[PDB]
């Protein structure tokens, strides 16, 4: 169930503003990440869809994670599902994002300013 | 009958190609046009612009009015939330006032086509955060306008333009006045009066200050959150003043939070000094916008 802790798209410690900073550097719909929230048993999936950045609450309870009306055994199951099934407006999850992915498909952060 | 020269703002009439009408008033008209080289950095590139001008049935006074409005825009200077003055044709021919083209029309039209379902632009339907963003931008434009010690005297959704990137541009400077070192404008002529946007002191004493602009700002806020609604529904203008002195104010729009309504009601304070300044409006709207922006979560229940 906690197999998500290994995945490239999961972040145990990451703020909303940080996830925005990362996603703003990947202007592709389907770019996404999952972050733990401060509230117990809460996560958020942060993703891009139709050009804009979105955040969704994901609650865990017992043996189940919930997103809207959908229920899964685990976060890994939730993510795997929304790769093959639209999450928001025909948009499927496509590009898992972390700082190493951003080195490769991300716009460069300006060193000077 | 002739107008004084101003070389830095003057623009060649051949350089300009008048086109599709955008607005018509009684004596005034605004047309779309192509102006090549109006950008000084891109001397050969054609720019889409808007051109304000008179009908043929305009009087001498109609002309001096348009000249004054143009000089107001010169004095006010540039700001991201005030429509940009590009230049003019003042010499040998009709007066053309050239201004930045806003491709999404005026704020009232813009809002009305972006309502929930029953012209319409469904993919650009307004959200609460967008509405607040509109209001904050206009607050900033006014804060700058007031810092230039000028008053607008005609804030209304019909006089705000929306650009292609959804930027709010304050426009129509035809009632605008310089009040530097005097801090009130006292209207001695009667005139065109946008009665449903005026503070009671302006309706009564014919005197205008930064405080009465703030009153108009509150009515503008109402227009925004009713997504282009018309103020004081079912009430004729001859009755508004008495109604206003005896405490009447518009109801809270549903798209409006209690907090934003209270802001609204505060702009409409009976005592002008108890109203917020545009500076205070900006600070409080910045706060509200940020809170709203940081607290948005997409709801996939529907
Ligand atoms: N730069 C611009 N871009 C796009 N549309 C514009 C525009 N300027 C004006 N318009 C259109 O024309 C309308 C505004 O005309 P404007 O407010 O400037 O003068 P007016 O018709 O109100 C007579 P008066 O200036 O004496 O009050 C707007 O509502 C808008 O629809
Ligand atoms: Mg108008
Ligand atoms: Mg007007």
């Amino acid at each position: 169930m906690n197999a998500h802790e290994s995945k490239e798209w999961y972040h145990a410690s990451l703020t909303r503003a940080q996830a925005e900073h990362m996603l703003m550097r990947v202007p592709r719909d389907g770019a996404f990440l999952v972050r733990k929230r401060n509230e117990p048993n809460s996560y958020a999936i942060s993703f891009r869809a139709e050009g804009k950045i979105k955040h969704c609450r994901v609650q865990q309870e017992g043996q189940t994670v919930m997103l809207g009306n959908s229920e899964f055994d685990s976060l890994v199951d939730l993510i795997s599902y929304y790769e093959k099934h639209p999450l928001y407006r025909k948009m499927k999850l496509r590009y898992p994002i972390n700082e190493e992915a951003l080195e490769k498909i991300g716009t460069a952060e300006p060193d000077y300013g | 009958f002739e107008l004084p020269e101003d070389p830095k703002w003057e623009f060649p009439r051949d350089k300009l190609t008048l086109g599709k009408p955008l607005g018509e008033g009684a004596f005034g008209q605004v047309v779309m046009a192509e102006a090549v080289g109006i950008d000084k950095d891109k001397p050969k590139e054609a720019v889409t612009v808007a051109v304000k001008m008179l009908k043929d049935d305009a009087t001498e006074k109609d002309l001096s009015d348009l000249v004054s409005e143009m000089e107001m825009m010169k004095m006010i200077g540039k700001h991201k939330n005030i429509i940009n003055l590009l230049g003019a044709c003042t010499q040998d021919g009709p007066l053309y006032v050239i201004v930045a083209y806003a491709s999404k029309g005026n704020l009232r039209e813009y809002l009305r086509a972006r309502r929930p379902p029953g012209n319409r632009v469904p993919e650009e339907q307004m959200t609460f955060k967008d509405l607040v963003s509109c209001t904050y931008q206009l607050a900033r434009g006014m804060e700058y306008l007031a810092s230039q010690k000028c008053i607008h005297r005609d804030l209304a959704a019909r006089n705000v333009l929306v650009t292609e990137n959804n930027v709010m541009k304050i426009a129509d400077f035809g009632l605008a006045r310089d009040i530097n070192n005097i801090d009130f404008f006292k209207e001695t002529t009667n005139g065109r009066l946008p009665v449903k946007w005026m503070a009671p002191e302006a309706l009564f004493d014919r005197v205008y200050t930064h405080q009465s602009d703030v009153w108009s700002f509150g009515v503008l806020m109402w227009e925004i959150f009713t997504l282009g609604g018309s103020p004081y529904p079912g009430i004729p203008v001859e009755e508004l003043f008495k109604l206003l002195k005896e405490g009447h104010r518009m109801d809270k729009p549903a798209n409006c939070t209690n907090e934003l309504y209270m802001m609204m009601r505060d702009c409409w304070h009976a005592v002008p000094s108890q109203r917020p300044t545009f500076k205070q409006l900006v600070e409080d709207l910045d706060r509200i916008l940020t809170l709203t922006t940081n607290e948005e979560y997409l709801d996939l229940s529907q």
